[PDB]
């Protein structure tokens, strides 16, 4: 996979090329933020069980077809496979924020999932609310300024909301 | 006595030699009990094993095989051992068995314990009349019997998916849970609980989804949140 | 990739689990690291054409055999001295990118991987290279932890050809 | 002893059968060093 | 509304669709901003990435524009490079 | 499902056999035990609403802070309420349909399979479900070999709750 | 699989619903003549052997260009396996026979035939005529009366026909 | 072996899992079956003398080249005389064995396993052996259940020897 | 156990590698921030037994049931008393174990690896060590660095239990 | 396999103990003796091709009934096999080198080292030559001072040299 230290090096070399000052300079304002990145995946990953099962509570009852019988969410064996679908892509999110790119994300998760709902018949369109309700819990629980010192991290947490949204178009 | 029918090969990366001394973070961490682990790591094999030949989805408390763990965990049977009882295992029967046809079942097997993809279409063909006439217990045998097991995993190596991303590339081919799921568009009908097989994107009147323009202010935004000290 | 960063990613999905402080640590040491990591990267990139000719010269002056022998695999020719001073380059940027990433990961893959298979068609001796790296690991002029990151992977380069 | 890893153990009447049989190729050797004199102007 | 909170980001809007729309600091994506050129080593017609040196095929896996679903990835299914040349004449004779 | 017809094709099944007389003497210990076994199958059918209401009551009764404590995982709302009887005719519905198969096939398949996720997730808790359970089994009325086949699927729940 | 039973459970838990009371009934007249049924997997099995033997050989007899050279049942191989192939098809109707439905036919051994066989080359219009020649063997053994108490069979045995249709037009 | 007792318990030792009522009712139609299974036992047990005999001389009626021929293979003389009448004492003993436990159990292990290679390999016909035992199934001199659960072993052992 | 150490170790033995600089700065990144989590296991080990009788009030305070309903199960007899602060010590040990080790390591051995069965058995609730651990993380009185290194194995424990 | 912190925790739990004050300032000691310690590995892996390829040319320098015909080294897949030794050993006494102790060098190199080569009939005096032939050529390499800070760090090398001496008394 790539970090974000490592889509520069690729650019590069794909033509030959050493980095200049500027490329370097704008690297070590990517260090910069080192502290402020890992706090946030910190943050999401402290509460990972709370983004999952009150925006799943969220999903089904604004969606009350999806566990009703004949439902996908129906049968609890399917209840559980479609809370681990949440933690899943929740994983991979919080793996693509500390990388600084998508591209463990875009490969180890969301590569053939579109066509692996339809095979299911599971509703690719209500996924895509299920990760949209997690954007926002995740957001939120970014923009809380609880255990931080006092700065800032606002350009980080539209990057993180970034993730959120490729995950989702994905899917649909 | 019937052998097997012939089937032709076809081009693939695990066919072919990757010249990688020192692996990056690519290379896919085999789980051994060549390593002697303690307790704590003996629990990751066993993980590892259930993720290979079960999904991440079938890890659920009533599928797990206690019994099958404690002989691991006093040497009693070996890796290939333990990879076989979970294909022979009642969950696998009953979850990806009973929902696949014959060859079906044979590429989701070749894709999770040979850690490879099938062929073609005729080697499908050709190993669905193993397990139609021998059972299950003797489709597994002749499968972890291959000369391909017994020398990529051995014995005591859990399986992977050999050969997945290339040394230079950042998007390698499709993980096999992703590319075959548990049932497929057959079964999927009406034989598993669904209905209209398809669904448009989600309508609401507040929108939800609109992107920033060039002179909105959170772009802005970034030191709003706190001015910068100094003199 | 052998980041520190995607090392980290990957043994947390070994096992199906989220980011702990086990591999945030990891991600921290990097960023310690990479002030003087990257001091050493623009150093080296400043002084590129520098250490690339001089570099080629030593090689002429340990193996003089190389610039008399005649065949294709030696720098005999005008051909083989720009194809022999394009090699040296290519192990000088390798470290370059290996310092401004954090980690041997640019040079397993673009550099190290398949190396034992060119130098035994193509006849060329891995000794040349050595004395090559030997000269840069002498001459970029840096000191502190500068010079402690510079020769880190120098020294790994060497290692590989040896 | 031939090189210092390869070796022959012959008996020794058939070893002088391997010594008397290399020096009657060093008779032939004695023979081609006839071919420094001719170096140019050979067969003319 | 216009983007303004930070907690908004995960309510209402989703990220920039163009990189002229990014936030302050960074790309599209989200990573930091860095200029795409470096110095280029061995400046050399015959060896060196001249102007026809072909493209690196993992320039666009680290890229993320050979996923589907990620903004950079183009499909050229429907673009001029799928239709066919009516200057050759195998083509036109034929399609007359 | 695991039902005395469907498990004795699947041990034919497993060697490629035909179906010896090993099977049909269990095929015909279903038909010989399903005259009772349908009979409790249609008498809890008919006393659903009663057995629900009381057992969900029942539970009300023994742990009367899950009508009190606010949040979402308790019966203190009349949305909580409705999902708490809800729950109880799922428990009740998968009895009777283990009575007309014949042995653990539908619950096994329907209910216990990922039920120990969804309770802790939910933050649910199973000595609820199993106070209800405790309700049905001694008020549905049954006597004979009709109230012994319908305890066998009861305590079956009961074993795996807890 | 499922057999009778369980296909009415499963369409019922699709629609939340309890059976109906006519439901139970015509489950409990499955049970009534259920000696019957296993009398007539009695009659299949115990002569298995002999209803793919002899209509194999009446097969070729009427068929006599599959085992001319470059037919498809001329080598050693080539002609053992079209015998393993009628004792396949007949083990999943006697499979469908005791279960009370044809999901154990349908699912184990119909399911993506009739594109096996046009990938291997298989006339399979012929395996229906063995399949059919199956068919009246077993009815003819179904309806003897040797070994059993006299009594009306003949809504099974017309059951044990559309089991053996439905092979037959699965599968060319 | 494979009783129906025994392929019980290993169905639910194969699921970790206690007896549930999908194996009570295996076991209970075992129980049913049994009285007319172990009276066809006890009938064919005395009956034997003249059973084998009997079937003995089936075959030397339908094959008369087996008593001509030279040969050890065929009974022309009497150790192969007493060797054949030796080889239907087992068929019949093996029948008994599977009415007493019920199921094609005895006769699997026993007799079945690795039988097509003695007969290929020693020369022994098995169109021999199936015309010795449709003798048996009509002269057992049984009816009711009684013979319909014996003819149901007769016609297994048929069924393997073609 | 998961250490910041062995989990570099293992991804280097995986490779066949030696220690390069990948490893080395995870390593580093532990020991920068081993400052802050030793005087957080220090101040939670001192105050310990502050902890421990607070945490298990506030149990009795949140779920006063668990005092007043009989049974082997409830915190209503003085045995069952101090099995509670028992537990409620196991919790605050285990992670004080993390915090000199770095990494989910002893709790993912000692304590998680099993937990589900013990519960389930023994009809405890996991939702009665939330609110202890709940209390834990608002009652240690720590800030800083050192709060946020002792609340991130809070946070572990909890998200196994929720 | 153990750290030295785990090493620590491992004995508290055997006993149900919190870590004594004591025992908590002696772990903080080994923290800021960290980057000592991390040179001492730095100087190895950077030596590791110099190590064993020198101590492997003294070796049948001194010993060269090894590499005569008929010796336990001659015919260069046996001698491919002799430097993988070296290498791996060295390679796991630099792994307890950075955690402290020698619990990855016991069992995943060491367990069953003397009896595989009792198997095979390799001089498993000979082995512990070598092992001590890289031992004071790496007690060498880390008292040099080149490219560090000039401090003490005499009881890290007397540390290093003990797990090369209890890979040497395993093999005998
Ligand atoms: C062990 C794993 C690990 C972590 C979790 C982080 C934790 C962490 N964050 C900060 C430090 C910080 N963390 C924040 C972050 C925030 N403050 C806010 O008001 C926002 C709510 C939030 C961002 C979203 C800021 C703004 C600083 C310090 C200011 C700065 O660095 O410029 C520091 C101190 C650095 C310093 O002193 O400069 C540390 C150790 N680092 C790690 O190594
Ligand atoms: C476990 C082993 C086992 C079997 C192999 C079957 C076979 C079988 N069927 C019946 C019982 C019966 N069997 C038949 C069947 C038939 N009558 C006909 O005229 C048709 C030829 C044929 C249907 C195709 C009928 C009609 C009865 C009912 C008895 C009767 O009507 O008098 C009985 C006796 C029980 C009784 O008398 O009711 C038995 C053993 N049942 C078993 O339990
Ligand atoms: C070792 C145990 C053992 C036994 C207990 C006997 C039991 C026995 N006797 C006969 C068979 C017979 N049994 C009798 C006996 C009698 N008939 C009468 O009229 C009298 C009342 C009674 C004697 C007191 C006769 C007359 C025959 C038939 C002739 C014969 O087979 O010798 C048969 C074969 C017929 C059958 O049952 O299917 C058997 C098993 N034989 C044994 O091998
Ligand atoms: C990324 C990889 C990485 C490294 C390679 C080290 C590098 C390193 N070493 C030291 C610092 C030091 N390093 C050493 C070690 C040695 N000096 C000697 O004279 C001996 C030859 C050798 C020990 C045997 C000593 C002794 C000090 C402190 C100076 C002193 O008191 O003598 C420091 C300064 C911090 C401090 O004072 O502790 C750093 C950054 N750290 C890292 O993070
Ligand atoms: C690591 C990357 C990765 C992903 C992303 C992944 C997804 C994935 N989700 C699956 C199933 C599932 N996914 C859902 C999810 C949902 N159903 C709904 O109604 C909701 C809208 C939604 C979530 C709340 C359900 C219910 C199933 C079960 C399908 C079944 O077996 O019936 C399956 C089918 C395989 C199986 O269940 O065994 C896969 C492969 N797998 C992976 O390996
Ligand atoms: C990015 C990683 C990378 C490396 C390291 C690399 C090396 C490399 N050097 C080569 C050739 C060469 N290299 C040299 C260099 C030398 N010969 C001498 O005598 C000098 C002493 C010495 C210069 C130090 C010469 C003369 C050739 C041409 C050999 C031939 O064409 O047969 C070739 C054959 C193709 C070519 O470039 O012409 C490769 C692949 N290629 C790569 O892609
Ligand atoms: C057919 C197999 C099957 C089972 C077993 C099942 C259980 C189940 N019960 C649930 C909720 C619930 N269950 C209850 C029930 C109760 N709480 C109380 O206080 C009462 C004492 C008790 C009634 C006995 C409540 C209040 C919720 C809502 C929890 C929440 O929304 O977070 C949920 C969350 C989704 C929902 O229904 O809203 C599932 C999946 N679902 C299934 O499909
Ligand atoms: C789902 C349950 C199931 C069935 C039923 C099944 C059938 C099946 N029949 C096959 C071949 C075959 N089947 C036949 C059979 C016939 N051809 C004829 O001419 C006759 C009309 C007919 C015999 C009645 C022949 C000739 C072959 C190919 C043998 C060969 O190509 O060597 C093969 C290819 C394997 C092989 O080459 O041996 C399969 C997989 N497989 C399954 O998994
Ligand atoms: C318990 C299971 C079991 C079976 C089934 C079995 C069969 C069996 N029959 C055999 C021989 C024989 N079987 C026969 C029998 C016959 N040939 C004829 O001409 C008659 C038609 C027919 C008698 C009905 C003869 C003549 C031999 C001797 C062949 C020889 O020794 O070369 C032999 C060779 C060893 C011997 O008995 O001398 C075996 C192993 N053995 C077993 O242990
Ligand atoms: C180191 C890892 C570890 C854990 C986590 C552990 C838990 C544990 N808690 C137990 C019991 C218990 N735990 C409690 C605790 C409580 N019940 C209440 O009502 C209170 C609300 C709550 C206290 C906060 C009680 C009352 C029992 C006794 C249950 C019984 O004896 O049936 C038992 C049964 C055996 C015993 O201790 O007597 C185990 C094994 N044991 C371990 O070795
Ligand atoms: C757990 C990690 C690990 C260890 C520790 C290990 C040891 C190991 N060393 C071996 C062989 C060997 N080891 C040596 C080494 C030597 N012989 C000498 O005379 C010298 C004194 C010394 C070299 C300095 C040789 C020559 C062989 C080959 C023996 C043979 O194949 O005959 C073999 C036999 C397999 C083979 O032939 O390669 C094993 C298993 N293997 C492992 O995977």
């Amino acid at each position: 996979m790539l970090d974000a230290f490592a889509k520069v090096v690729a650019q590069a070399d794909a033509r030959g090329e050493f980095l200049s000052n500027t490329q370097i300079d704008a690297l070590s304002k990517m260090v910069k933020e080192g502290n402020q990145r890992l706090d946030i995946v910190n943050k999401v990953t402290s509460n990972a069980s709370a983004i999952v099962t009150n925006s799943a509570r969220a999903l089904f009852a604004e969606q009350p077809q999806l566990i009703q019988p004949g439902g996908n969410a129906y049968t609890s064996r399917r209840m559980a496979a479609c809370l681990r679908d949440m933690e899943i892509v929740l994983r991979y999110v919080s793996y693509a924020m500390i990388a600084g790119d998508s591209s463990v994300l875009d490969d180890r998760c969301l590569n053939g999932l579109r066509e692996t709902y339809q095979a299911l018949g599971t509703p690719g369109s209500s996924v895509a609310v299920a990760i949209q309700k997690m954007k926002d819990a995740s957001v939120a629980l970014a923009n809380d300024t609880t255990g931080t010192p006092i700065g800032d991290c606002s350009s980080l947490v539209a990057e993180l909301a970034g993730y959120f949204d490729r995950a989702a178009v994905s899917v649909v | 006595s019937i052998p097997i029918l012939k089937y032709s090969l076809s081009t693939q990366n695990q066919r072919v030699e990757s010249f990688e001394v020192n692996p990056g973070d690519e290379q896919y961490r085999i789980y051994s009990t060549d390593s002697l682990p303690s307790s704590s790591e003996v629990d990751q094999i066993i993980w590892a094993a259930y993720r290979q030949i079960f999904s991440e989805h079938q890890i659920l408390k009533s599928t797990k095989q206690p019994f099958l763990e404690s002989q691991l965990r006093f040497n009693q049977i070996s890796i290939k051992d333990f990879i076989k009882g979970l294909v022979l295992s009642a969950p696998f029967r009953d979850l990806n068995y009973n929902v696949n046809n014959n060859y079906r079942f044979v590429e989701i097997c070749v894709q999770r314990v040979l850690g490879r993809d099938i062929y073609n279409e005729r080697e499908k063909i050709a190993w669905s009349i193993i397990i139609a006439t021998q059972g299950l217990e003797g489709f597994i045998d002749t499968l972890l019997n291959t000369q391909e097991y017994l020398s990529n995993f051995g014995d005591s190596i859990v399986p992977f998916q050999r050969r997945r991303i290339i040394p230079q590339r950042s998007k390698g081919e499709m993980p096999f849970n992703l590319k075959t799921p548990r049932y497929g568009i057959e079964f999927r009908s009406k034989l598993a609980a669904t209905q209209f097989s398809w669904a448009s994107p989600i309508r609401r009147f507040r929108p939800q989804e609109q992107q920033p323009k060039a002179g909105d202010p959170a772009l802005f935004l970034n030191m709003v949140q706190e001015m910068g000290p100094g003199l | 990739m052998k980041t520190p960063i995607t090392e980290a990613i990957a043994t947390a999905d070994n096992q199906g689990r989220f980011l702990s402080n086990t591999e945030l640590q990891a991600v921290n040491g990097r960023y310690q690291r990479a002030t003087a990591s990257l001091t050493a990267a623009k150093a080296l990139t400043g002084s590129a054409q520098r250490l690339i000719t001089g570099a080629a010269q030593a090689v002429y002056n340990k193996f003089p055999y190389t610039t008399q022998m005649p065949g294709p695999a030696y720098a005999s020719s005008a051909i083989g001295k720009a194809k022999c001073a394009r090699d040296i380059g290519y192990y000088l940027r390798m470290v370059t990118y290996c310092l401004v990433v954090g980690g041997t990961g640019p040079m397993d893959e673009y550099l190290v991987a398949g190396l034992e298979e060119i130098n035994r068609s193509f006849d060329l001796s891995p000794s040349w290279y050595i004395e090559a790296l030997q000269y840069i690991k002498n001459s970029h002029g840096l000191s502190g932890q500068v010079a402690n990151e510079a020769n880190a992977y120098i020294d790994y380069a060497i290692n590989t050809l040896s | 002893e031939i090189v210092p890893g390869s070796y022959m153990y012959l008996s020794p009447a058939e070893a002088a059968e391997y010594r008397a049989q290399q020096a009657a190729v060093s008779q032939v050797s004695a023979a081609f060093s006839a071919d420094v004199q001719s170096k140019m102007a050979q067969v003319s | 509304d216009k983007a303004r909170s930070r907690s908004d980001w995960g309510n209402r809007n989703v990220l920039p669709a163009s990189e002229g729309d990014a936030v302050l600091g960074r790309t599209a994506k989200g990573a930091v901003a860095v200029p795409e050129f470096g110095i280029p080593q061995l400046d050399d017609p015959v060896l060196g990435f001249g102007p026809d040196s072909m493209v690196d095929p993992r320039i666009a896996e680290a890229d993320g524009a050979v996923w589907r679903w990620d903004a950079g990835f183009v499909d050229e299914s429907m673009t001029l490079a799928s239709c066919a040349d009516i200057s050759d004449e195998a083509v036109a004779d034929e399609a007359f």
